[PDB]
RNA sequence: UUUAGAAGGAGAAGUCAUUUAAUAAGGCCACUGUUAAAAAGUGUACCGCCGGAUAGGCGG
């Protein structure tokens, strides 16, 4: 019994912003991660559901900071408290590079499973105050609710993948080529996707858990666009899934 | 580290940045007219270290 | 059991949101309330600063223009009203990564014999108290005739408190609306409880058309080099940084207490910026505590056990000496 | 302990908020008031300036297209109302930061003492003398024929003053109402209260459809060029810290001071901008008195521990590099 | 199982003195607002009695 799940207005802050080369949107890495640690959270517990496709829909924005007048944007950072290893004892800290932004979104899950009704909205409603969307803190939400029809969605502008513009531009390097495509269209801008991989699947002595398979990755960038909801063209062809290939991790919506 | 899901099973990611890359794109903004952040979060002495 | 894990981490407990800044009247605080806005600046100054006998000579009759913002109520509003929010979670259900396994069932067991002996009662009652005496204002406290302090679960409104009736450095224990609140932040914390979320609101009667005092932006640029004050959805705020920086401030038993008998926030060193030293660069510090507790087996007092548990709520990165 | 310590600041213990300009009438002065708002103003100039005679013979001739602003009353008020008001802070609970215990403990010896002998009484008076003589008016006290100042205190109104007889260079001592004012001031001021709240009002009858000055903003080279005037909530004002340095004028006590005879406002190094010269630029300034009375532990004449305390009182950052 | 996990930017302040925007002028012509209507919705609730209860209950 499939169906689709929207979780509306959804507000984070503090959420992460700096990728190595971009300063804005959070990758879809990080939205697939808070969806698939959601699933996880609920199959540890006695609902059982699968969560496959995440669609976003930005409503409001602000980066943490200021404007100049010359309208550039200033990031701001908090004051580092204390740092692990050597220097750890004195009063102030190193300062590395990083962003944050606020920002207010809906969600839209397309779930598939046994028992999708409303209880499983209610279960999704009790679980989800533990969990945290691309390093940020959930503080508000308007509802959550089952949604079958395309009108029922709100007003906002989704953010698909628009890689064909990226290709069909000039520049022998792709880097030329999204430049130029920057240039022709002020819609779209650049997004993180996914990783790559520099290394073998092997084990190294240090990680987070040494039991899975370690392996160096690198960010994958890729150009993206704002659509309106009530100019969408069809419910799937808005949705962000996984995707494996040989070591080629990433983000598509298919 | 991150993991992912590699098709049932999970894998364990070591994210790293890539510097040349930073500064080759640090080079073309500076030679263009999109919008950009200058992102002066740093020193002189952290940037040797 | 030989070391620590060589990847530990944990997360906080206590996850404050953005305050957000309004100005209204005290006999109509209840109904109405206006936007507090922040507005630029520019002054004029002397060069009054410490030169050397050089350049003294030199530049001592010079102009000083500098750039600026400040915050101000208006003419007719003369009271301030603060509104924030923390979310509270259990403290088992935060230990985000481990690497080892007998270490986590050992911090685990650790954790339930606290619960089971003290029930994290004693933290409770001390952050329920900083939040009564309104400890979070750092600046805009000081010269005000009437502070009041309301706290809201879900929809229970809770009698209002009076910071203005509250010593900063001393803990009360004997307050109803104060146990029931912190029973309820214990029985999160230890595990009986999925979540908690807090509500609360001040009123400060500061005066008609004083001076508020917003957070400090931390900003760095080539040109401009002034003081820049947060905005928070156009009106000005404070950041949650500095209200958790207050809430933690419950740290007594450091030694050498007896000779400054102030509380300081709990930092894994014991290091307050407002001091310059630090007060636990010794075994007293949490990693030499955490190893005589865990690694070697050791019942320890319960003040230390206290400031361990306290350590733990406000999380960080509790790791291993990382090796090349 | 040996040197001042690598963090140290005073906040500010005299408050003052920001004036805003009422106009009205004499006659009818308790019963209303009006809007002072501002009006742009353009101006074309003869190229009056001093000019090198290269370029003067082909360029005196020409305009000068400016822009501008200005306020002035109406025509049918000629009285001129300014209100503000002060909060006042124990001086004790002002070290902002202090990155040590013996300096903080040094510096709360020293200030029990100095109310153990004076009890901050004299720079009290001194204060409220600067504001019975109205000298935060500025250029409105230039030609004006009434100002009349009164100090409102809680819900207590305090008997009104005639500022034209104050003279601008003696300090009175002897007023009834300047005392009862003073002492609860000096009682804010070491400790006796938490805060003090005083509001100010004055009125100044200049004349029907006069001019009145207002603060002007200071514009750096980055927007236009051109006179701005401040305006507190649309109408005209003055700045929070143009009214503080009148308050601050009671700096009696500067070396040379027989040669001059006159206040100056409290600064570091004695600067004074009506004069150029300054008049603290040796031993006799903060820096070299402030560590004679803490490091080395030295008794000082008591002009001294006036004009420490008064320094202390209008706060600043006295960091020290290592 | 989220480029995961962590965080006090803070204290001090005089913007300012001057000013000639000024001369001249043609808004002009022409025009089809049209057809049809339910302000009614009770139109305003009075004299009296048992009530010693401002409880609550009868007659025209």
């Amino acid at each position: 019994m499939k169906g689709y799940i929207l979780l509306e207005k959804v507000n984070i802050e503090n959420a992460n912003a700096f990728n190595n080369i971009i300063v804005g949107i959070p990758a879809i890495t990080s939205f697939l991660g808070f969806a698939r640690a959601l699933e996880r959270k609920l199959n540890a517990k006695e609902i059982a559901i699968r969560i496959n496709g995440v669609g976003l829909e930005f409503h409001e924005y602000e980066l943490k900071g200021y404007k100049n007048k010359r309208g550039q944007y200033v990031t701001s950072c908090p004051l580092p408290g204390s740092i692990p290893g050597q220097n750890e004892k004195k009063l102030d800290a190193h300062i590395m590079n990083q962003a944050y932004i606020d920002l207010n979104m809906s969600f839209l899950l397309e779930v598939e499973g046994p028992h999708v009704d409303m209880s499983t909205c209610k279960s999704i409603k009790s679980t989800m105050e533990t969990l945290r969307i691309a390093g940020g803190i959930i503080r508000n939400y308007k509802k959550i609710r089952l949604i079958d029809t395309l009108a029922d969605i709100p007003y906002g502008y989704f953010l698909t993948l628009r890689q064909d513009n990226l290709n069909d531009a000039a520049g022998d390097d792709m880097l030329d080529k999204m430049i130029h495509a920057l240039q022709q269209e002020d819609t779209l801008v650049p997004i993180a996707v996914g990783f790559k991989a520099l290394s073998e699947v092997g084990h190294v002595e240090g990680q987070r858990d040494p039991e899975k398979d370690h392996c160096f990755v690198e960010s994958i960038f890729s150009l993206g666009g704002f659509e309106c909801s009530k100019i969408l063209e069809d419910i799937n062809s808005c949705l962000w899934r996984y995707k494996t290939e040989e070591g080629l991790y990433l983000c598509t919506i298919i | 580290q991150v993991f992912f899901p590699v098709g049932g099973s999970y894998h364990l990611l070591s994210i790293l940045p890539s510097t040349v890359l930073n500064y080759e794109v640090s080079d073309r903004l500076y030679r263009s007219k999109i919008p950009k952040i200058r992102l002066r979060l740093l020193s002189s002495n952290a940037a040797s270290t | 059991l030989k070391s620590r894990p060589e990847n530990l981490s944990f997360a906080r407990c206590l996850n404050t949101t953005e305050a957000k800044f309004w100005q209204t009247d005290f006999l109509k605080r209840h109904t109405f309330k206006l936007p507090l806005l922040i507005t630029d600046k520019a002054v004029l100054a002397s060069k009054g600063h410490e030169m050397p006998p050089d350049k003294l000579e030199k530049e001592i009759m010079d102009p000083n223009p500098q750039k600026s913002q400040s915050c101000t109520l208006s003419t007719e509003c003369d009271t301030l009203r603060i509104d924030f929010g923390i979310k509270v979670l259990p403290v088992k259900e935060s230990m985000y990564s481990c690497s080892d396994y007998n270490y986590r069932t050992a911090i685990y067991q650790k954790i339930d014999e606290y619960i089971a002996e003290d029930g994290f009662l004693t933290l409770a009652k001390r952050y329920v108290n900083n939040i009564a005496n309104a400890r979070f204002l750092w600046r805009n406290r000081k010269g005000a005739e009437i502070i009041e302090t309301i706290v809201t679960i879900e929809d229970k409104e809770y009698p209002s408190f009076n910071s203005k009736s509250f010593n900063l450095d001393t803990f009360v224990e004997d307050n109803a609306t104060i146990n029931e609140i912190a029973q309820q932040i214990a029985d999160t914390f230890a595990g009986k409880r999925e979540y908690l979320n807090i509500y609360v609101t001040c009123f400060v009667k500061i005066g008609c058309a004083m001076e508020v005092y917003p957070s400090q932006e931390m900003t760095f640029d080539d040109d401009d080099k002034g003081k820049k004050l947060f905005k928070f959805e156009g009106s000005a705020g404070m950041h949650s940084q500095k209200i958790n920086n207050a809430l933690r401030t419950i740290d007594t038993w450091y030694p050498d207490y007896t000779t400054y008998e102030f509380p300081i926030p709990v930092e894994n060193y014991g290091a307050a910026r407002s001091i310059g030293i630090p007060f636990r660069p010794d075994t007293k510090s949490f990693y030499k505590l955490i190893d005589r507790m865990i690694l070697k087996n050791e019942d320890l007092p319960i003040e230390d056990k206290h400031y361990v548990m306290a350590i733990l709520i406000r999380g960080g990165m509790f790791s291993k000496k990382q090796e090349k």
